[PDB]
RNA sequence: ACAUAUUAUUAUCUUAUUAUUUAUAUAAUAUUUUUUAAUAAAUUUAUUAAUUUAUAUUUAUUUAUAUCAGAAAU
RNA sequence: UGAUAAGAUAAUAAAUAUGUGGUGUAAACGUGAGUAAUUUUAUUAGGAAUUAAUGAACUAUAGAAUAAGCUAAAUACUUAAUAUAUAAAAAGGAUAUAUAAUAUAUUUAUCUAUAGUCAAGCCAAUAAUGGUU
RNA sequence: AUACUAAAAUUAAUAAUUAUAGGUUUUAUAUAUUAUUUAUAA
RNA sequence: UAUUAUCAAAUUAAAUCUCAUUAUUAGUACGCAAGGACCAUAAUGAAUCAACCCAUGGUGUAUCUAUUGAUAAUAAUAUA
């Protein structure tokens, strides 16, 4: 997960991106979740850092911020790409603009 | 592990490889659409996870299957499981039928007449599996040098390791072997020597319709000693070798033809360092006969 | 909006032939 | 978290579309706040009409803009709500099932699917019946 | 004085779907072509994966128009 | 046949419509919500934009049915062969004879062309409840 | 630590051990372009 | 109960002292039935207080980026 945020990496985890945490299933009774980085949080330790969410499920906007080096989160994978449009590093504006995240399940399948 | 599990291994990948859709390969086996594979999620038989990317795959060697053949399964019936994995493939699969060659049935005869000892079924399912082949637009598979030739000295050891003096049902055998055969490279003319000897052993009247009355030609195996390429000389008339002292053990006056007795010689001279092929294959036969 | 300006497109248009059938009474 | 007159969604089928909060029931003072599973005093601030062409409506909405009803607060805008595994969750308007004054189970029969997240933490609160009736249980 | 509801329109906002529109992609498929490797064959060819030239169909994003439905107003 | 019995080939007699294909549900049945009519109904020795390289599906006639690819194989699908200023097409199955898969004859199927039958698209004239508070 | 006080840390430069603040170096955070690119050669 | 550095008991001044819901005992005791225990225990909370900034939100005239209008300056180049 070090590798999957380092800076010194360039195929990491940017603002725009869209992601599926997994949960471990033996270590608890979670369920899969799909969002839209909008920032990533890193703080002077490691282990402290974390990732938040933004999905539109239906007509109701989630954020979720969820710790990356939890125990609970077994890999977090990549289904689209950023683009290289969208000029910031933490994505916090596009919330009730026609820029915001919207049913992001349903466009995948 | 050994030569024979690696090269089952290799067969394997090939043969899934040449199973799927022709549409699915460009999404698996490419690494490039690793990404479109994880994505698309397609889903697989027996309900499991989608498909993970895998190595592409490279034409075959024959030297996988030769090892293969090399390996040692003297009471085990893998050597029926893969041939009826491979045969059982789609005519208009071209690279799976196109991988067997005259020396691979040739070698699978020998291997399932001497270690395997079960030659009876291998033997029937050969003989068996004819017109798939032919529709496969693959007939040099059987041919009078390697793969009649082998089947006429098996025919000839199995009547000297058990005694049967039914002629009709021997005659049968050469008749249904002669059939068998498509391409019909008889150049060696070793084929109509052995079919005497086999008459003589019993004591019929030979009989092969259409057989080219084609003398002893048997080209003279250097002695030179090489790498890799002394390896491949030896191997080359290897067989030749077997049907020559196969002939001599059996048939007394085999020793008259004096080509065989040059052939042997040589193939000694060039074989002096390593064991006896033939003797080895009495060993193993005896071995494993019980 | 484009509805918007095919309206006043339109309301144009009917005003001036308005405008012209005043002229020639 | 909600107070007194904060306007709140309903995302029961009971008819009430908005209410506001008057009192926190299991809170000592009134100016503390309602947290995500906690009972609250609500007067419906709109409503559904109803219609008349089935004899006998079913007992299930009986609301009516004014009408006093007790309900759970299943979602909120708040972002620093700590869980033991450290997330925290923020939704995009605060929501509410309205529930029977003394049996506890919901008015409603089935919440709408397209409106029907609700927290986790109400799981662990003891409220299967909402859970249970959530589309997704975030 | 004032209350509700039902229906219809929109120079309004949101929008499912669909349709079409200006482009993009070191995008995918198959042909052709300039190349790079591994493997296989008999002892020069073919297969595989990449690399430029375009070709036809799709995929994803984006510009614009119309659209179920909902909201607001009359 | 298979050197000892697992497999394979031909014939005969059965099963399988939870695999792949085909065909039918644009009809019939029911109801009267909408519809006062630029679109619906009824009538006309009505009409042209001069209404389809249309047959959906039978009849008459004539001709054709070729090669690969994918599917496990196919009368499934894709690409190509020739054809009424060109373009556009298909499919074999079953039954008996003879050669060493092919040619025959029967039966049922596929496709194209002309004609007929059934059947269709568009317009015109006249009429179609009440309220001008 | 603190209103001024008070408390607490350092005042090493020697045979050996001690970093109080500023500055410097390293790592990290933040900000926001970057693989179509950064340093080197062959 | 006569120094300094440090550790410091008794003592004095003051702070705190809680309450509810559910569960078990138990639908037991009581009661025709309806209804429904005492004694005690545990778990959840309410109210009040203290401490902390690892994480979350706020601030952040540290800092970075974007941007409208106006003015001034350094370097390179051309000229004298
Ligand atoms: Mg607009
Ligand atoms: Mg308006
Ligand atoms: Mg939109
Ligand atoms: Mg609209
Ligand atoms: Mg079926
Ligand atoms: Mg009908
Ligand atoms: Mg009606
Ligand atoms: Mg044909
Ligand atoms: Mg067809
Ligand atoms: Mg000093
Ligand atoms: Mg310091
Ligand atoms: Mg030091
Ligand atoms: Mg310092
Ligand atoms: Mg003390
Ligand atoms: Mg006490
Ligand atoms: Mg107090
Ligand atoms: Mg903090
Ligand atoms: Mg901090
Ligand atoms: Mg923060
Ligand atoms: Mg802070």
């Amino acid at each position: 997960k070090r590798k999957l945020i380092s800076k010194k990496n360039k195929d990491r985890l940017k603002a725009g991106d869209v992601v599926r945490i997994v949960y471990d299933s033996s270590k608890c009774s979670y369920d899969t979740f799909v969002g839209y980085i909008l920032s990533i949080d890193r703080k002077q330790l490691v282990q402290d850092a974390s990732l938040l969410l933004r999905n539109q499920i239906a007509k109701t906007a989630v954020e979720i911020r969820v710790p990356l080096f939890s125990p609970l989160i077994e890999r977090i994978d990549l289904l689209t790409p950023h683009v290289s449009s969208r000029q910031r590093n933490k994505h916090y504006y596009i919330r009730g603009t026609r820029l915001d995240v919207g049913d992001l399940e349903a466009g995948l399948r | 592990a050994s030569t024979g599990e690696i090269a089952k291994a290799k067969l394997d990948e090939f043969l899934i490889y040449h199973k799927t859709d022709a549409k699915l390969k460009p999404f698996i086996y490419r690494p490039k659409n690793a990404q479109i594979l994880l994505t698309k999620d397609i889903r697989d038989p027996k309900t499991r996870e989608p498909l993970q990317p895998r190595p592409p795959v490279k034409p075959l060697s024959k030297q996988t299957l030769n090892d293969f053949i090399y390996s040692v399964e003297p009471n085990s019936t893998e050597l029926l499981d893969w041939f009826k994995e491979w045969t059982g493939t789609s005519i208009r699969k071209r690279a799976i039928w196109t991988y067997i060659s005259p020396i691979h049935v040739q070698k699978m005869l020998t291997a399932s007449f001497f270690k395997i000892g079960k030659y009876a079924h291998m033997v029937g399912l050969l003989y068996g599996i004819e017109h798939k082949f032919l529709k496969a637009q693959n007939p040099s598979v059987f041919d009078i040098e390697h793969f009649f030739n082998t089947n006429i000295m098996c025919a000839l050891h199995r009547n000297r390791l058990k005694d049967y003096k039914d002629a009709e049902i021997a005659q049968r055998k050469l008749q249904v072997a002669w059939k068998k055969v498509l391409n019909r490279k008889n150049n060696t003319g070793l084929a109509n020597i052995l079919v005497a000897t086999l008459g003589r052993q019993i004591g019929f009247t030979p009989e092969l319709t259409g057989l080219q009355p084609v003398d002893i030609s048997l080209p003279d195996i250097p002695n030179s000693s090489s790498g890799a390429e002394l390896k491949d000389l030896l191997s080359k008339y290897e067989g030749i070798y077997l049907i020559a002292r196969t002939l001599l053990d059996i048939d007394q006056h085999n020793a008259q033809y004096l080509e065989l007795q040059e052939f042997i010689r040589q193939y000694q001279n060039a074989l002096s360092e390593s064991s006896d092929p033939y003797d080895t294959h009495l060993k193993a036969l005896g071995l494993l006969e019980t | 909006s484009a509805k918007a300006v095919k309206f006043l497109k339109a309301q144009r248009r009917k005003q001036k032939n308005e405008a012209k059938q005043a002229t020639l009474k | 978290m909600i107070f007194l007159k904060s306007v709140i969604k309903v995302i029961d089928n009971s008819g009430a579309q908005l209410a506001e909060c008057i009192k926190v029931i299991r809170k000592g003072s009134p100016k503390s706040p309602a947290m995500v599973g906690d009972r609250i005093v609500c007067v419906i601030q709109k409503a559904k009409p109803l219609t008349q062409n089935i004899t006998g409506t079913a007992n299930t909405n009986r609301v009516k803009k004014g009408d006093i009803c007790h309900a759970i607060v299943v979602r909120s805008k708040q972002r620093n709500m700590c869980r033991k595994d450290g997330s925290t969750v923020a939704f995009g308007d605060t929501a509410c099932v309205l529930i029977n004054k003394n049996t506890g189970e919901p008015l409603g029969t089935r919440i709408m699917a397209n409106d029907g997240c609700v927290d986790r933490t109400l799981k662990d609160k003891g409220y299967n019946k909402i859970c249970s009736l959530a589309s997704r249980v975030i």
